[PDB]
């Protein structure tokens, strides 16, 4: 047992294993120890996959890299491609044209919305929503709840909710429960009334049908979703309003189609997703379930993203930096080029360095596998019963910022935005407004509407919690839909003014390149701070290192024994039943773990 | 009773699962609620850990030789199989266990079919396609990174309707979706036939939708339904949106040179 970061870790209690962790992307094992009262007093994050993309890239053409690294992940599809083209463009001093910038931003913001909304409904909701309780709901009371939660959502009739309920009934009564089989239904960890459960299940189904429309924005600009195409120097989707305009990738009709999809997104975020998260968050807040803050209460980081003037970072609409020790009055600048800032340790990871007492900046990064289990393992090399976290216990590296363990993600971006806004940064006004609105809804308006006591939680109290982490994701989805709505107008205006350029090809040919170069590309990816760091030599990739948001959040302990965001978030959480991982899943899922991303 | 599907995930990026849920005809919602019983799937399932693991046993017993095993991703043979760990054991052990009593095995995507990105040189994990590990069961390969949504649901729909695997080509792919090269019906083919090519990104030729052969398009050597069925309810495909096919449904496409290097011997196409 030892203390770190204000957490008293203790592995003497009852050991619980969750393997596989489901409703995530990829492969994770989680172990915890619980005390005599079922409170988690130790947590262990194990990434259970590795593919070695960084190794595979060596010797290849930098222009091809985006397609390889895009296949790090099909859920956060394209964010790696974006990071890669940015890194190569940074290395080779390539400035992309305005339309390429705007198209990439629209693609990025489309991914944010799709990834966030699908995460919440299809991966996260079942940690909050009891689908069997939905079968008991009264359709009229569900209609009434819907009208209170979101007055503008037109799918609100008792008959509509009755029809959905009856389909669920028929499904369950078949005896083939499918994705609901062996669930934790009826646990006291579930607190929603039947009507709220039926509303949420209805929206699960609505979101499942609608999510396929949103990605058609990727399809127009990038050819396909998942895995749209990108390009070093711009975008491939050449523009022609009049000229073979029907055969051109982008004409006015295609742009009108994109706007129609954006407008639908704005309605979904405002009428379905945000109100559901506010309502569910309010009810779990009322139940007192404010666990899961972890490192969000102290240390958060993002690179900063979405400059309303291209290549001018002071205009980032999600402004980044680092906060330490819960001091929201001081945001430190984060520089991905600084060898003393972002570093990765492998002390507790299945890799090898020459010297594992130091962390490597990713321009100097090394990925040599070393799968070996500790002396205190229960089981064998190929049949693990209890992993030994005192030794190497994960395929995830341990990123740190100036040695500090940080949480990344939408919550981090929203805390950073709030801090920036309070210091006078006008570019963060919208997230500040959303947070203040959300706090008023959760504390006063929703309780009033539901006949519950009004509360007086501050943003300092509400945000560093599993509820807060889930809220920030929904707010971010809304904000990204709003931003790309503006980006669309800017794109169309620029094209109509006579700038139709989509690619800078001045340095497409490697005969124009410097014989060596290094570059970095960062992205505010859906789960947090993404970076790709490249070294180029003689036209080829010399080194390519990725540090991915779930690498930060899911990281194992560092050389100093400091815990990462997942492990910290599970600490000090009571479980209703230690053999039912409801609370573990609820909190882990609030980070939206992408394990393929984390390990690459 | 709806046919159980046990959908396993090896080393993968999850693109095939995401593509499946884009299907418009049929809706994935209708597939899950009314066509199959999706009893195990790490992506969507309520149960975790021991409760998730227990489902496999139950379905295998109750529906022995009458469930479909769908596999996304692939098993690694290096690191003693523990570069992909499930329930503390190598994925390859789960794969072999569930495969034994399946009535059919679907290899979703290029990972399961051939290896995909993790199997590109130097293949640090010795990631290996399903058919090299499971050699005594009927397999259908549905390659692509990912495959088209309606191709995935089209395969399922055929299998459920007929209780048969559709006719396969020599490589194990369904002829109903993989009989044509992209280049056969590509709408830019008349430009190819007339020697009208893009030579630099965003040149005048690109703005007129000229053929992408000289920009590395691998459509002439790649079998898929992208030129006809197209992507995301027929909204576009890679070539329509201006990037050459990178060959993503073909075996070993990551190690056939740069995506931007043209095929040699243009006269053969
Ligand atoms: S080379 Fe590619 S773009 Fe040209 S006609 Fe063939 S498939 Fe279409
Ligand atoms: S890259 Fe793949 S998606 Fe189709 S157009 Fe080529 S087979
Ligand atoms: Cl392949
Ligand atoms: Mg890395
Ligand atoms: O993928």
């Amino acid at each position: 047992a030892y203390a770190t970061q204000g957490f008293n870790l203790d592995d003497r209690g009852r050991r619980i294993v969750v393997d596989p962790v489901t409703r995530i992307e990829g492969h994770m094992r989680c172990e915890v120890n619980v005390d005599a009262n079922n409170v988690i007093r130790n947590a262990v994050s194990t990434g259970t996959m590795w593919r070695g993309l960084e190794v595979i890239l060596k010797g290849r053409d930098p222009r091809d890299a985006w397609a390889f690294v895009e296949r790090i992940c099909g859920v956060c599809t394209g964010c790696h491609a974006l990071a890669s083209v940015r890194a190569v463009e940074n290395a080779l001093d390539i400035r992309i044209p305005k339309n390429a910038h705007l198209i990439r931003e629209i693609m990025a913001k489309t991914l944010q919305v799709h990834d966030h909304a699908v995460h919440f409904y299809h991966l996260h909701a079942l940690d909050w929503v009891d689908v069997m309780s939905a079968l008991k709901a009264d359709p009229k009371r569900t209609s009434e709840l819907q009208q209170l939660v979101s007055p503008a959502h037109p799918l609100s009739s008792a008959g509509y909710f009755r029809d959905i309920q009856n389909r669920l009934k028929r499904f369950v009564e078949s005896g083939q429960l499918g994705p609901f089989m062996n669930g934790y239904w009826g646990s006291k960890a579930y607190v929603l009334p039947p009507e709220a459960n039926l509303m949420a299940v209805t929206h699960y189904l609505e979101a499942l049908d609608l999510q396929k429309e949103w990605v058609k924005i990727h399809t127009i600009f990038g050819g396909k979703n998942p895995h749209p195409n990108y390009l070093v120097g711009g975008v491939p989707c050449a523009i022609n309003l009049d000229g073979g305009a029907a055969s051109a990738p982008v004409n006015m009709e295609r742009l009108s189609f994109v706007k129609a999809r954006i407008d639908e997104i704005i309605e979904f975020n405002k009428n379905v997703y945000v109100p559901d998260v506010l309502a569910i968050g309010t009810l779990y807040k009322q139940a007192g379930w404010l666990y899961g803050g972890g490192l969000a209460a102290t240390n958060v980081l993002d690179y900063g993203e979405y400059p309303n003037v291209a290549y001018n970072k002071s205009t980032d609409q999600l402004p980044g930096g680092a906060i330490l020790n819960g001091n929201w009055d001081e945001v430190f600048p984060v520089d991905p080029r600084d060898s003393q800032q972002v570093q990765e340790f492998v002390s507790h990871s299945w890799y090898k360095y020459a010297d594992e007492s130091v962390g490597l900046h990713p321009w100097d990064g090394v990925t040599e596998p070393n799968y070996v289990l500790g002396a205190n393992t229960k089981g064998t090399r190929t049949r693990i019963e209890q992993i030994d976290e005192s030794a190497k216990y994960s395929w995830i590296k341990s990123p740190r910022w100036r040695g500090h363990a940080m949480e990344v993600g939408p919550l981090s971006r929203y805390i950073l935005a709030y801090a920036h806004a309070r210091s006078g940064n006008k570019y963060a006004e919208r997230p500040k407004e959303q947070l203040e609105y959300s706090a008023q809804m959760i504390n006063s308006a929703i309780p009033k509407a539901l006949g519950l006591p009004e509360t007086q939680y501050t943003l300092k109290q509400l945000l560093p919690s599993t509820i807060g982490r889930t809220l920030a994701r929904a707010l971010e989805s809304q904000y990204c839909g709003e931003m790309m709505h503006s980006d669309w107008h800017d794109l169309v205006a620029n094209i109509r003014a006579g700038d139709t350029a989509t690619a800078n090809v001045d340095k497409w040919d490697p005969a124009t390149w410097p014989l060596q170069a290094k570059g970095v590309g960062t992205v505010a990816a859906p789960r947090g701070a993404l970076g790709h760091w490249i070294r180029i030599k003689d036209g080829r990739i010399e080194n390519y290192q990725c540090v991915v948001p779930t690498t930060w959040n899911g990281s194992p302990r560092d050389y100093k024994g400091q815990i990462g965001a997942f492990e910290a978030s599970l600490m000090n959480t009571p479980m209703v039943n230690p053999e039912q991982p409801v609370e573990i899943l609820r909190t882990l899922h609030s980070f939206d773990p992408c394990l393929a991303c984390s390990t690459h | 009773p709806r046919t159980p599907v046990l959908w396993l995930h090896g080393l993968e990026c999850t693109c095939c699962s995401e593509s499946f849920i884009r299907s418009a005809h049929p809706l994935a919602k209708d597939v899950v609620l009314s066509m199959i019983s999706l009893d195990y799937d790490d992506t969507l399932m309520a149960a975790a850990g021991h409760q998730a693991e227990a489902i496999l046993e139950e379905i295998m017993t109750k529906y022995k030789g009458n469930y479909i095993l769908a596999v996304e991703g692939n098993p690694p043979l290096n690191q003693d199989g523990m570069s992909c760990i499930i329930g503390g054991r190598p994925f390859i052990e789960q794969l072999k266990y569930v495969a034994k009593d399946a009535k059919a095995i679907i290899s979703w995507g290029s990972c399961a079919s051939w290896g995909c990105v993790q199997a590109a040189k130097p293949n640090p994990t010795q990631a290996t396609p399903v058919h090299k590990v499971i050699t005594d069961k009927p397999i259908i390969k549905v390659p692509g990174c990912p495959p088209i949504a309606e191709v995935m649901t089209g395969v399922i729909t055929y299998m459920l309707t007929f209780d048969r695997i559709p006719e396969l080509d020599r490589q194990g792919r369904p002829k109903m979706f993989y009989s044509q090269r992209i280049h056969d019906k590509c709408y830019r083919r008349p430009h190819f036939d007339a020697g009208q090519f893009v030579e630099e990104w965003d040149d005048e030729s690109a703005r007129k939708g000229f053929c992408l052969y000289k920009m590395g398009c691998k459509g002439p050597t790649t079998y898929n339904a992208c030129s006809t069925t197209r992507w995301n309810e027929g909204t576009s495909f890679p070539i329509q949106s201006g990037h050459g096919c990178i060959g993503c449904s073909e075996d070993g496409f990551w190690d056939k040179g740069s995506f931007y290097d043209r095929l040699t011997g243009i006269s053969q196409f």
